[PDB]
């Protein structure tokens, strides 16, 4: 099938979106990734050039963004009608790679409507695991073998009535993940595969 | 299970709002931040250790009493914490102070650097070089501050003179754009939003030209074809202003060169393609009369006074020749009033070439094909209503093309080969712009993600069809270049491809600039010749 | 009130802005140089005082 | 010789016949083009010469845009669209129209009509487009153009004593012979509109 020619393609975005906590990050020493509307804009401080990571039309909005410690991957959580997803874009290529939550049949136990935070593991593990702290429908942190399987290897329940919004990996210990939220602070170390 | 895991953590801190957690690589430390302003210290294992005495809540006398940490970014020798009132605390990791391994060694207020009144930090980030700190505030603006490496000798907390705060982007709209317009001779995006700021955006240069601050919010604005005047009529009066790039302190520059009063509830202002007239929807008590005022004279003839709209008018369109004005609104009635005096005199009441009323449909966006043959309107019914403009008989029914999402506004490129529509629907939050291959075929269209869940409010297409500008409720202005060569009208072929490069400058503005130059030269020479004795 | 605004080329307006910007930068540079020279004189004369 | 400087006693005047005269609406400006090759914008409120430009070619006609920011000057060979600057007149475009003796802007400032011998062309000033339906042909040398209040039509009077009302709507080229004045070389045409609701 011949793809329909794009009638119009975005050129520049006038404005910025700050509703995502920790949504402003340094992709490099000159490019900064920030949420703007439904497109994640990497803005260059020199030429003001904006590179727009665009999600699929099947989703509603953007909840949170995380960047791998090596800054090679950008994982964005998408708030959708029923199934939130995690879209990981390759900064080097600037192309969408894969999405988490598409096969959420096994995770239907969690009524996650959005991911409040995204955490990449250490630089030596960033490319093999990625964790998503879910909000507005259950604080669920899911271990995803995103690089190869893209499957949830484990589920961490942080409480049904916890306003949890931030998740990250311990710099000294990638086996440990720290999650912060309203009246919630957890630190989980994966021991013997759990 | 629900059992708590933070051992030794204080009971009061257990019920405290943890805003952020950072990992200091110095000693694998974990720095937690509470909404109360307390910074919790923990080892690499996360067990509670203490709240450093230099935490914001204990050493900062906030105007509100309690300072809230919003975001923190950890660097090699410590971490930077953001607290309300535009406050930033740099907690450096000092080996000598074991009881307080991280101590606030430098504090600065972003308010003292930028004239931002009561703006709080939304996100704080640092680059790899640890030289530039980016702070995204609640005003949709990101400011970069250069923070020098922490030197133990330079313990000066008030060493803010070495920091420069610059806005990475322009003065982007912080709220939904009330109305949109663009001119033909200049690449100007005239946007009126709830923030009481009317902003002109050079999309070709992707910059802000004029930012007018008004004590009264702007509802709808229209740009004259010459690009020199803007009718930005407010709820109390239609204000025609001259777009002067030189926006000096004088509030008179925001004053309209022509104020027409009393004008009430003007929600749709559109200048005719020729610029000779501008139609504004004067929201009368019950009539919602769309009145055309001559741009150069500001007069509204009674015969040009158009009436019949039972409800709010939501969209106005002008024919290629401007021979007729098309109006749609929440009333669900599309009225095409012919400005021709001969046509108007034929009937006692305001004659309407196309008078259609689809009950149950609230028209939101109206567009006309460049040939002035098809009027395409989109409302809440999820139907594109196409009306064939026939002068012989007034249009009574519209061809309704079904859609899966409501459209808030419509536009036609000069070629008419495509029909662009803004997306404003609450069904699916995907904010995008949808282009049909006009004429609208059997469900053949292409979507492009443009705005957020708030949808597309206003849309316009450049005369050359090179670009489409869409303004949504998110405060972002969207520019999409049309790749459809067939859909791009080759109107710029005959020399006029270049937008007018002249700007309106008052004699007063020029004299002020010259006086400023003279004063600057006088001051410079006085300083040069001033004795140091 | 007849429109007193007269068309000016954007190039001319930007040149007028740039001249004032250069004058302001020169004034700032001269102020900084005067302050630094006075500070150096203060350093030397405080050395003499000491 | 420098001390023996020569300047107009009060201000420079036209050294030849003024070929065309027009007045603005939004400003106090009058554009006058003279056979002396000088096109001058005159501020009558100040009785001063706001602008004065000397062109290599004689300016046959001058039409002043209603905005007060633009002028259109027909010379011996071409019609130059000059932006009214503080002290100079720079033409952003030029139309290859010869012997154009009657140039007039509309009330709405969108259409300007120019006469060449026997054809009158109406141009979209902002877009500079001469639609094929806006080129109108008559008999003899058209001497005057008078646009209507609604700006939808204009009466052109030629040297043969013929006045033709020409429409500018999208319904194509519509022409009506208002009158035929035999033995009269029409040099001026004006008019008015009656909004009377009479039967």
């Amino acid at each position: 099938m011949a793809g329909l020619a794009q009638h119009i393609q975005l050129k520049y975005i006038f404005g910025m979106n700050n509703e995502i906590r920790n949504s402003l990050q340094f992709h490099d020493e000159d490019r900064i990734i920030y949420p703007a509307g439904y497109n994640v804009v990497l803005h260059d401080l020199n030429d003001k050039s904006q590179h727009y990571y665009q999600g699929t039309n099947e989703y509603r909005g953007i909840s949170c963004l995380a960047l791998s410690p090596l800054k090679r991957y950008l994982a964005l959580g998408v708030k959708g009608q029923r199934d939130p997803a995690i879209i990981i874009f390759d900064t080097f290529t600037q192309k969408r790679r894969k999405n988490l939550g598409l096969n959420l049949g096994n995770l239907d136990r969690y009524n996650i409507k959005q991911w409040v935070s995204i955490a990449f593991p250490s630089q030596n593990q960033e490319t093999k695991y990625i964790f998503s702290l879910s909000g507005a429908g259950g604080d669920v942190v899911l271990c995803w073998w995103w690089h190869e399987k893209g499957k949830c290897l484990g589920s961490i329940d942080l409480g049904a009535q916890n306003d949890i919004y931030e998740i990250s990996f311990n710099h000294s210990d990638a086996n440990s993940i720290c999650v912060t939220g309203n009246n919630f602070f957890g630190i989980y170390a994966k021991i013997e595969g759990t | 299970e629900n059992g708590n895991l933070i051992s030794n953590l204080p009971a009061d801190i257990v019920e405290k709002n943890f805003v952020a957690h950072l990992w200091m690589q110095c000693e694998s430390y974990l720095v937690v931040f509470v909404e109360s302003g307390e910074i919790i210290l923990c080892d690499s294992r996360g067990n509670f250790l203490q709240i450093m005495e230099q935490s914001p809540r204990y050493f900062i006398v906030s105007r509100s009493g309690m300072i809230k940490i919003v975001a923190a970014v950890a660097y090699s020798k410590g971490f930077y914490v953001a607290c309300s009132e535009s406050i930033v605390l740099q907690y450096h990791y000092t080996q000598d102070n074991d009881k307080n391994p991280f101590t606030c060694v430098n504090q600065f207020k972003l308010k003292q650097f930028v004239e931002l009144k009561e703006i709080e930090i939304k996100s704080i980030c640092m680059n790899k070089a640890e030289d530039k700190l980016l702070i995204g505030l609640d005003n949709n603006q990101i400011y970069e501050i250069k923070i020098k490496p922490y030197h133990p000798e330079t313990v000066n907390n008030d060493s803010s003179e070495d920091r420069e705060v610059t806005l990475i982007n322009h003065l982007n709209h912080t709220g939904p754009i009330n109305s949109m317009d663009i001119c033909k001779r200049k690449p100007i995006i005239a946007t009126c939003s709830t923030d009481k700021t009317i902003k002109i955006w050079d999309y070709e240069k992707k910059q802000i030209k004029i930012s007018w601050a008004f004590n009264e919010e702007a509802f709808c604005l229209s740009l004259h074809p010459q690009g020199f005047c803007v009718a930005v009529g407010f709820l109390d009066k239609l204000r025609l202003m001259n777009l002067c790039i030189h926006n000096s302190q004088n509030t008179t520059k925001n004053k309209a060169y022509k104020e027409i009063s009393p004008f009430k509830g003007c929600k749709e202002i559109k200048f005719s393609n020729g610029g000779q007239y501008f139609a504004a929807v004067n929201s009368t008590s019950s009539n919602h009369v769309i009145q055309v005022f001559k741009f150069f004279t500001g007069e509204n003839p009674s015969q040009l006074v158009f009436k019949g709209h039972t409800g709010r008018v939501k969209c106005i369109a002008w024919s290629s020749d401007d021979s007729f004005l098309l109006s749609c609104g929440l009333d669900g009635m599309i009225l095409a009033w012919k400005l021709d005096q001969d046509f108007q005199h034929q009937q006692t009441i305001v004659p309407r070439i196309v008078d259609i009323h689809n009950k149950g449909v609230n028209f939101s966006g109206l567009t006309l094909t460049v040939d002035n043959k098809t009027i395409v309107a989109v409302g809440n019914d999820r139907h594109i209503h196409q009306a064939v403009i026939n002068e012989q008989q007034p249009v009574d029914k519209t061809d309704k093309k079904l859609l899966d999402i409501n459209l808030s506004c419509l536009a036609f490129p000069s070629s008419n080969k495509l029909l662009f529509a803004g997306i404003q629907d609450d069904a699916r939050s995907s904010g995008a712009i949808r282009c049909f291959i006009y004429p609208l075929t059997h469900g053949k269209f292409t979507d492009y993600q443009a705005h957020d869940e708030r949808g597309v409010e206003k849309m316009k297409i450049t005369n050359d069809d090179r670009y489409i500008i869409t303004a949504g409720k998110d405060g972002c202005i969207m520019v999409f270049e049309i790749k459809d060569k067939d859909a791009r009208g080759m109107k710029l072929k005959d020399g006029y491809a270049k937008y007018s490069e002249e700007e309106l400058i008052t004699r007063s503005d020029l004299d002020d600039l010259k006086s400023t130059r003279d004063g600057l030269i006088v001051q410079i020479n006085e300083f040069s010749n001033q004795n140091a004795m | 009130a007849a429109a007193e605004e007269f068309l000016i080329p954007r190039d001319q307006y930007n040149d007028q802005k740039r001249e004032i910007e250069k004058l302001k930068r020169q004034l700032n540079e001269e102020r900084m140089k005067q302050e630094q020279q006075i500070k150096e004189k203060m350093k030397d004369r405080d050395d003499k005082i000491n | 010789e420098e001390n023996s400087k020569c300047e107009p006693l009060f201000m420079p005047f036209h050294s030849d016949k003024i070929t065309g005269l027009d007045v603005c609406i939004r400003k106090s400006l009058v554009a006058t083009c003279s056979v002396d090759k000088t096109v001058r914008i005159w501020n009558y409120s100040d009785n001063q010469l706001e602008n004065s430009k000397e062109f290599e070619e004689e300016a046959y006609a001058v039409a002043f845009h209603p905005s007060g920011f633009h002028i259109i000057v027909a010379f011996t060979e071409k019609i130059r669209l000059m932006n009214i600057f503080e002290n100079d007149l720079i033409s952003f475009k030029e139309l290859s129209v010869k012997n154009c003796r009657e140039i007039q802007f509309s009330n709405g400032g969108h259409f300007f009509a120019i006469t060449n011998v026997s054809m009158v062309q109406v141009f979209q000033f902002y877009t500079g487009e001469n639609p094929s339906n806006l080129v109108f042909r008559g008999s003899g040398k058209v001497r005057t153009i008078f646009w209507e209040e609604d700006d939808q039509g204009f009466y052109t009077g030629s040297t043969d004593g013929l006045v033709i009302y020409w429409r500018v709507d999208d319904n194509g080229p519509q022409k009506t012979q208002i009158a035929q004045f035999n033995n009269l070389i029409i040099t001026s045409i004006t008019g008015l509109y009656n909004p009377d609701t009479t039967t």
